[PDB]
RNA sequence: GUCUAAGUAUAAGCAAUUACAGCGAAACUGCGAAUGGCUCAUUAAAUCAGUUAUCGUUUAUUUGAUAGUACCUUACUAUGGAUAACCGUGGUAAUUCUAGAGCUAAUACAUGCAAAAUCCCGACUUCGGAAGGGAUGUAUUUAUUAGAGCCCUUCGGGGCGGUGAUUCAUAAUAACUUCUCGAAUCGCACGGCCUUGCGCCGGCGAUGGUUCAUUCAAAUUUCUGCCCUAUCAACUUUCGACGGCUGGGUAUUGGCCAGCCGUGGUGACAACGGGUAAGGGUUAGGGCUCGGAGAAGGAGCCUGAGAAACGGCUACUACAUCCAAGGAAGGGCAGGCGCGCAAAUUACCCAAUCCCGACACGGG
């Protein structure tokens, strides 16, 4: 509430402190609804930037008000230019320690949350809710903006980030009142994908059963039949797993994942973008399989547990698409011929080299 | 000065040359096609539009910054003499660097918007002939 | 008294003429904008058809395009660097159209390290030209104003890159 | 004072809204099938 | 040659009789011409 | 406040209607491409007598022009607009004679329900939507894609939708709605492009008189197909 | 000046059988006055005329259409204030002079939260109708992208948006706006479902809204055509004279103006100068039609779609009015005389035609 926030700021300035004193006009111009963005770019990249001496004295009030202004719905427009670009610019112009305190105030109940224990899955935690789905989708929008405007620097807060987003995802996949939870799932998937390609060195290894519960339960027995239309965010996370060397050990968990991917490739009623998507996934798999020591830390895993048990099926599906239809995209042609070009030195013995020649 | 540039063709990209026809059965010369001169007042290079009147005539002055003058003669009918009387005019047009410019040649020029007080016009075709100085005379 | 007419001038024959007609409302010339550095000082004026245009006179932040990689951000203005017309405009630090001006680098560097992640100005697709990286470690790039601040109220334009970049840097050295 | 007539006027406004939108839907769908027929006849001549 | 950039020394007719010279000066001129004599140089 | 002598000659007016003629209100039709409604009803069709008479008759909703009631007295009724009067129960279309003067066709609802409107321009609007502008300044969203310029369209006039179209065709009977040979019913037999502006067609009559008319002022009516009943 | 069923009625206004109802003074609102014409130094292809062009521009009014834009951490919930008119207390010598005090409305100015919504796709499909896949307007500015004969054969046969032109139209992305819009209006009929719910859906218009038309304008622009004169042959560059480059403003193109440099440009085919004596279309004919500067004087400003209105304000100047002497408003044509002697209504209506407004009535 803007009026609540303004009387709040009046009592904040009733607290007379020399840190808050030289910026009080900037606080008032932030709360004035007609000068929000321009007062923000008066605050940052102006002559009167924040002095680091009383910066500790000024951070909590400004972060709290800035949270409230990102939350308030009244003056926002429709579409993305309603309030999405506001949160975008806010997190674009905020600081990383300010981002830590910002996520601290953003996470109310899930600030101290644990999703993985000494065991695999904390079902006692997962069988409870502290929050309504409105504040959940708002949380996911906030953290998606955080990860996208931060980039790499998300390392020192990971132990809160992954716990929050993975709790929301596991509550969503348990609940699969359907729209809120579907959109929770989708935006949590895309934010986790950006997180995966944002943090390479992080140990994603203390949990695997969460990825199992996300992947193998709802989709795998229907994944080509569903993705014959287009690429889904499950395919997005699989592609970022195929690109990251330390997320590729999350494909050997279920041995039928790549069979379902190659079944999506074999299905001719796909719209060729999910087909070249599967081609890109297996291309990144073979690129890891041919990459040096930094990827040879897991080469022997993918060479034996993934690629060798499916070579004949790979050749079978690619021959089915290369001999069945009378129409074929030229981008499909180039991508498939590149995949089999790089796959030829990966195999030594197979069963359909006659078919391949 | 500043930098000469085609205004809306992206050059500083890491991964074209826009030239338009004027139509009307005219041919964009290769110097206008890929010749690295850039001028906003040439029809194929710049964004100016030829329409309305098409004319021709003979240059009298090639020696100016992309601006020639066409002397337009005609046989005005004086009724008092019941005769046709020669009346020369003086015209104005912008010279693209696309064409080879000769003096005394028959140059084809078409109408665009006013680019200065005088120039409203642009060369579209040049016919190289052996025309002499201002002593010569011909209806054209 | 300021206008756009031709009645005060001479002909193609070099001859002048009176042709004195009173100055009329469709011949109107309006006083220019010296758009300089300050907080937002923009007036609004209705025109032919009552159509409102924005005369900016003091401006602080403009939107500039790092569009060779796909973003544009609203950054602050430092001051003019060069104007191809007039050194006096460069003296009094006025913002006109096509004016090369130094700007900040903080949100652009933030976007670089937010999308690619490689620190800049401190794999192969993230690649900055070395002179642009000099601007990046300076923290103050060279953009150009391609908007009319007097006739649009705003300073929008694009960052200076590559060939025009070296051209105008050499002109700075001139 | 909210009168039921005023509420009815709001209903009438939004009814004309949804009516306009479904009419745009109908004309778009019929134009789509028409253009499909026309390009089918064109390539049939081809 | 150009617009105003040359000092055309033309007698300006309305600009001709604007203001009469008003000698408002407090000293006796001998102080200052000795002063300009022994300025920094002397 | 213009004079009866400054009034154009294709809408007729005798020597006794006073020195002045009313000026038409602005609208779909052009100024000199207009017969005002009062000139129709009381000066050409003589159904009322006075200014206030015509006024009162139009203040009450008795007449509908092109399926819609019209109340302003000097509304532009330019060409082949249908005018229904339900008291007599008679509708009227506005064409020319061979002499290039306005002519009115009595007609029933059967032929009166549609309009053969000449296409002005097709475009792609906001949202990329194709729309159509006809001679009556009516726009049509999503027309049939073949209809380009110089075609006419049979229009429903009750939903206002496309009912048919006649293509610009050298071989089709047309009508002249401009120029020095205005109002001459004959067949387009040739067309010359004149790229660079002001292209023409060569159009002969039914009785071997060929003449050159501009594609601006042409107006097709049908190959033979007299889709509006010309008076005999 | 301006009123219709369709803006705002508590006139303590009239007239009557329950918020309101009819008539309706006053007031707010919206419209109007880009003209009717009056005076007087003129305008010698600059206007003007034909003839183009706007792919270089603005357009109240006309009618035609016209808006997929939810959610997006509040966990909670059909909205504001003024004020007029109105009631009263006065002032001064006082004019559209108005002070204090108390009211009230908007189509006046102002904000504006149900797990659904809406698109594009669709695998499977019984036309089933659909699993589930992706996605969330407009106005402003900048950058980017898109703008798509030959062979076989039976000789019968078989097979392989627009312009002349535009970076045009159009679409999307990235941000941008002290940037808007996406009906918190008025009247009239009042019906379907029957959860008979201060129910949900339902029609007809007036008013208002973004864009594009279109009308009506306005604004430049192209070739031609002036009358005579050399006791007018040099002229322009003397507010640039001609370019081209860059910026400013303008609705836009434009030395139109501001920086850069280049050299011009015209003329004995008649430039330039002088002189003032300032026509076109409708064709047997004559007829008939069309045709610069100012509002006491310079200077500056203000509305509107359109004025640099001559409508206003401000200064200076110059008259000149009332006055209680401290103050205060204001600048037209027509007429009669123009020797003391002379000669055409001080008529009436908007009845017709035409024009303007909330508008059938009012005013011209």
């Amino acid at each position: 509430d803007i009026e609540l926030q303004k009387l709040a700021l009046k009592a904040i300035l009733t607290w007379k402190s020399e840190g808050i004193k030289p910026y009080q006009e900037h606080l008032e111009y932030l709360l004035d609804e007609a000068r929000f963005k321009n007062e923000l770019t008066v605050l940052f990249q102006g002559d009167n930037k924040i002095l680091p001496e009383h910066r500790s004295e000024v951070i909590p009030v400004l972060l709290h008000l800035l949270y409230g202004r990102a939350i308030s719905r009244k003056g926002a427009a429709s579409g993305r230019h309603g309030l999405h670009a506001t949160r975008l610019a806010i997190i674009r112009q905020l600081d990383v320690e300010d981002m830590g305190s910002f996520l601290d105030i953003g996470l109310g109940p899930l600030r101290a949350i644990r999703v993985v224990d000494e065991q695999g899955v904390r079902e006692s935690v997962f069988a409870h809710e502290p929050l309504p789905p409105r504040k959940q989708v708002g949380l996911l929008n906030m953290l998606e903006a955080v990860i996208n405007e931060l980039g790499t620097s998300v390392e020192p807060y990971m132990d809160a980030l992954v716990n929050s987003v993975l709790y929301c995802l596991v509550n969503a996949c348990r609940k699969l009142n359907e729209s809120l939870y579907r959109v929770i799932r989708t935006t949590a998937l895309k934010s986790l994908s950006r997180l995966f390609q944002n943090a390479p060195d992080f140990n994603w290894v203390p949990y695997r059963e969460l990825m199992v519960k996300e992947i193998i339960s709802p989709r795998i027995e229907k994944l080509p039949v569903e993705s014959t239309q287009g690429v889904s965010a499950t395919w997005r996370l699989m592609a970022t797993w195929s690109s990251l060397p330390k997320a590729a050990p999350f494909l050997n968990v279920d041995k039928r994942i790549l069979p379902k991917i190659v079944e999506t490739l074999s299905i001719e009623k796909a719209k060729d973008e999910v087909k070249v998507f599967a081609l890109d996934i297996l291309k990144n798999l073979i690129n890891l399989a041919q990459a040096p020591e930094t990827e040879s830390q897991f080469n022997e895993l993918i060479k034996t547990e993934l690629l060798d048990p499916n070579t004949d099926l790979i050749l079978k599906t690619i021959g089915g698409v290369l001999h069945g239809q009378s129409d074929i995209g030229r981008e499909l042609l180039s991508s498939a011929v590149d995949t089999v070009v790089v796959f030829a030195p990966m195999i030594e013995v197979s069963s359909h080299i006659q078919d391949m020649l | 000065r500043a930098f000469l540039k085609q205004p809306h063709i992206f050059l500083n990209s890491k991964v074209r040359r826009w030239y338009k026809d004027v139509g009307l059965g005219f041919k964009t010369p290769k110097t206008a096609i890929e010749g690295h001169y850039i001028d906003k007042k040439c029809p194929f290079t710049g964004m100016v539009s030829i329409r309305g009147r098409i004319l021709t005539g003979r240059v009298v002055s090639t020696k100016m910054h992309r601006t020639i003058i066409i002397r337009r003669e005609y046989l005005h009918y004086i009724p008092k003499y019941n005769r046709y009387e020669k009346r020369h005019k003086n015209l104005a047009a912008h010279v693209s660097p696309a064409f080879r410019v000769e003096e005394g040649d028959m140059v084809v020029v078409g109408q665009c918007r006013p680019l200065s007080k005088t120039v409203r016009f642009n060369v579209l075709r040049v016919l190289p002939r052996t025309g002499k100085s201002v002593k010569k005379f011909q209806k054209f | 008294g300021i206008s756009r007419d031709s009645r005060h001038k001479r002909s193609h024959t070099g001859a002048k003429r009176a042709f004195y007609r009173k100055k009329r409302a469709f011949e109107l010339g309006r006083q220019p904008a010296n758009t300089r550095i300050g907080p937002k000082r923009i007036h609004i004026v209705r025109t032919r058809g009552g159509n409102h245009k924005y005369r900016a006179l003091r401006l602080d932040s403009g939107n500039f395009a790092w569009g060779s990689e796909g973003c544009t951000r609203k950054t602050r203005i430092i001051g003019v660097v060069y104007h191809p017309s007039n050194n006096e405009l460069v003296r009094t630090n006025t913002l006109t159209k096509s004016a090369v001006v130094q700007i900040d680098a903080a949100p652009f560097r933030q976007w670089y390290e937010a999308h690619y992640g490689q620190p800049l100005g401190r794999a192969a697709h993230g690649k900055v030209d070395p002179a642009l990286e000099k601007q990046f470690e300076a923290g103050r790039l060279y953009a150009i104003i391609s908007s009319r601040p007097g006739q649009s109220g705003r300073a929008d334009g694009y960052i200076l890159e590559g060939e025009e970049l070296a051209f105008y840097q050499r002109k700075l050295h001139k | 004072l909210v009168t039921p007539q005023r509420l009815q006027h709001k209903r009438h406004r939004i009814a004309l809204k949804r009516r306009q939108q479904e009419k745009v839907k109908e004309e778009a769908a019929e134009y789509a099938q028409i253009l499909a027929k026309r390009v089918a006849e064109a390539k049939a001549q081809k | 040659a150009s617009k105003g950039r040359k000092l055309r020394y033309t007698v300006h007719e309305k600009l001709q009789n604007f203001m009469a010279p008003e000698d408002r000066r407090s000293w006796e001129e001998h102080a200052i011409d000795r002063l300009f004599g022994t300025l920094f140089g002397q | 406040h213009q004079k009866r002598l400054s009034a154009p000659s294709h809408w007729l007016l005798d020597k006794l209607s006073g020195a002045y003629a009313p000026r038409p209100s602005t609208g779909p039709h052009k100024l000199r491409d207009c017969m005002p409604l009062i000139v129709f009803v009381r000066n050409r069709l003589k159904y009322a007598l006075n200014y206030r008479e015509t006024k009162a008759i139009m203040m009450q909703r008795l007449v509908k022009v092109d399926g819609k009631v019209r109340t302003d007295i000097t509304y532009p009724a330019g060409f082949m607009d249908v005018i229904t009067i339900e008291k007599t129960g008679e509708n009227f279309r506005l064409i020319y004679d061979t002499k290039g003067r306005f002519t009115v066709h009595r007609i029933t609802d059967e032929e009166a329900k549609y309009k053969l409107g000449k296409v002005k321009r097709v475009q792609l609007g906001r949202g990329g939507v194709p729309f159509l502008v006809t001679h009556d300044a009516r726009t049509i969203r999503y027309p049939d894609p073949l209809i380009k310029v110089n075609d006419t369209v049979k229009i429903d006039l009750e939903t206002g939708k496309i009912t048919d179209f006649i293509k610009f065709d050298t071989g089709a009977l047309a009508m002249i709605t401009g120029g020095r040979n205005m109002g001459r019913v004959g067949v387009i037999t040739h067309r010359e492009r004149h790229d660079g502006g002001f292209g023409i067609v060569h159009l002969k009559d039914a009785l071997d008189n060929t003449f050159a008319t501009r594609e601006s002022n042409v107006f097709v009516i049908g190959s033979e197909k007299p889709w509006i009943s010309l008076p005999k």
